[PDB]
């Protein structure tokens, strides 16, 4: 919670592309490493997205020149497909609510 | 204008020789009577009797007539003359009535019409599938057949595997030095 | 919580609340709703006096606003209507059209 | 006539290795070997 | 500029056939917005992104179509279930 | 969730405080199909930069 509380501060605050200029790969792993953490979470997803988006969008062609940061993105793609199903089965749930009101 | 409407300024004209905000600022400040004497002008007075409406300008009063019953316009609705009237109608129930009115209204509706519905939706738009939601959980749990529900499982399946393509397209169109060898050429 | 969902939107939407906290009016565009407090429903009257709770009117209602138990004064994106709330008539209209 | 090129403008040594081979010899000084830790004086970027 | 070209007719029949359950326009939408999307936007300032933003809404009604659409989705493999437990 | 609305469904049908009984459920669901169309937004930005770094 600490961290999404200065995530959203910086956001809020400043811009991501100042807080994410001078990166390099060894700097920007524990980000990752925090968004594998949390973009399971309901609270923290669409600032993790917002966060990752702009740093890919940043990053494009270093991402290919970086061999192990593709890896992150490979498993961010699975576990994000998995967030797919979970959200997509909780609007199915959500449906079949709306059904038994 | 009270007495121009019952012995029949360009709408007077009109009435006088067939005999809209201007229009309603003009002619809305007796009304009751005037729309009486009424029942063109009835077009720009219906976009300035329920019963009435609904027995009869269909475009016109389904698009912007004031009062209007859900038994009727479900009636209108379950006509299957389809001219982009299910989504206009669907615009307007969801636009007029509540969902558990509209659900009652289902729960009323006899079930015929209903199976001819989703036949008719599956064979040949988010307001359609809110209908669609709105139907189901009015007619409920029981009484559905298990064929026509495989056959909207498939139809649902495609249109949702679609629309998720859809979406990924739309978002889609929504976004050192040299070497320690080379080769290179130069000119003259 | 009353929960109407429309497909349509126009925020051009007010409420007024009865001294007794009875009946709110609700100016929508072109629509004017009374509603009960118990229940958040329509004005139900059992007698049927056509003191209905939805009224048509021409434009855009932007304010609707009650003296007392007795007058409302709406002020509609075209004109002003003033009516009573013990009898369902008409009493004043003025234009707002041309300025 | 004649030309000259800024394609290079670091190289130690410049000669012809063969009939027409030519052979630029260039540096990477600082870029590479180096990597002396320097005076952490930012831009304002914004 | 045969690949604007395309992309043009791609986007006019893509736009004109919304609800299309064929995949090989869409594939060739995908691959060329994923490889060429600086250059595309680059190509034209006024009917290509015209078109595109006819397309965009057209695909942002397709957006607003799909949660209902799940909703129905789990309102069937419920119905399902039921009907399964009714066999048993 | 799924199974206990579909073996006893009926007995919420005739609840008559759906809400009430269900407000939280109601709620984390509702909170996961908020996150739903922003998240297929980034999975389209994903696969975008994805394929394009294995093309290239």
């Amino acid at each position: 919670e600490l961290t999404l509380t200065v995530l959203q501060e910086l956001r809020k605050r400043g811009k991501v592309r100042v807080a994410l200029y001078g990166r390099d790969e060894s700097t920007l792993e524990p980000l990752l490493n925090w968004c594998l953490k949390g973009i399971e979470d309901v609270r923290s997803a669409s600032i993790v997205a917002d966060w990752v988006a702009v740093v890919l969008e940043l990053y494009g062609n270093t991402l290919e020149s970086s061999p192990v940061l593709q890896e992150l993105m490979i498993d961010l793609k699975t576990k994000v497909r998995h967030e797919i199903h979970k959200s997509k089965e909780a609007q199915r749930i959500e449906g079949m609510l709306q059904l038994l009101t | 204008v009270i007495e121009k409407l019952s012995a029949l300024d360009i709408f007077f004209k009109e009435l006088k020789i067939k005999e809209y905000i201007s229009d309603p600022g003009f002619l809305n400040k007796d009304l009751i009577f005037g729309k009486f004497s009424g029942n063109t002008f009835l077009l720009t007075h219906p976009l300035f009797r329920n019963l009435l409406s609904l027995l009869r300008l269909f475009k016109q009063a389904i698009v912007t007539c004031p009062n209007l019953p859900l038994n009727e316009l479900l009636e209108e609705l379950f006509s299957i003359r389809n001219r982009e009237l299910l989504l206009d109608i669907s615009f307007r129930i969801l636009q007029d009535f509540t969902r558990d009115s509209i659900k009652q209204e289902m729960k009323k509706l006899s079930k015929l019409d209903v199976q001819n519905f989703i036949e008719f939706i599956t064979s040949g738009s988010t307001q359609l599938f809110q209908l669609l939601s709105l139907v189901l959980d009015s007619i409920g749990l029981f009484s559905l057949e298990g064929a026509l529900l495989e056959n909207l499982t498939l139809y649902i399946d495609k249109q949702v595997e679609i629309a998720e393509r859809n979406t990924e397209l739309w978002n889609l169109i929504d976004t050192r030095a040299l070497p320690t060898y080379t080769m290179e050429y130069l000119d003259i | 919580i009353s929960l109407p969902n429309f497909n349509h939107f126009s925020n051009s939407v007010s409420l007024a609340w009865s001294q007794d906290g009875s009946l709110i009016f609700h100016g929508f565009d072109d629509k004017l709703q009374i509603l009960d407090f118990d229940t958040f429903k329509k004005f139900e009257s059992l007698e049927n006096t056509k003191t209905v709770s939805e009224f048509t009117l021409d434009s855009e209602i932007q304010t609707v606003k009650l003296i007392n138990d007795t007058n409302l004064i709406v002020a509609t994106r075209t004109t002003l209507n003033a009516i009573n709330l013990l009898r369902g008539q008409v009493i004043n209209s003025f234009d707002l059209y041309p300025f | 006539h004649f030309f000259f090129t800024d394609k290079y403008k670091p190289l130690l040594f410049v000669d012809l290795i063969s009939s027409n081979e030519l052979a630029i010899i260039e540096r990477n000084p600082l870029t590479f070997h180096s990597k002396q830790k320097a005076f952490i004086q930012p831009k304002l970027v914004f | 500029d045969h690949l604007s070209k395309i992309f043009l007719t791609i986007s006019k029949s893509i736009t004109q056939n919304p609800w299309n359950e064929e995949n090989l326009l869409p594939l060739w939408l995908k691959w060329l917005l994923t490889l060429k999307s600086g250059e595309l936007n680059s190509i034209k300032d006024k009917h290509t992104k015209k078109n595109c933003k006819h397309l965009k809404s057209a695909l942002r009604s397709s957006e607003e179509i799909l949660p209902v659409l799940l909703g129905i989705q789990g309102r069937l493999e419920m119905l399902r279930r039921q009907a399964k437990l009714r066999e048993d | 969730v799924k199974w206990c609305l579909i073996i006893h469904g009926g007995y919420l049908v005739s609840i008559p405080n759906l809400m009430s009984t269900l407000s939280s459920l109601h709620s984390t669901l509702k909170r996961r199909s908020d996150l739903l169309p922003r998240l297929l937004a980034l999975d389209a930005r994903l696969d975008c930069t994805i394929n394009k770094f294995k093309t290239l």
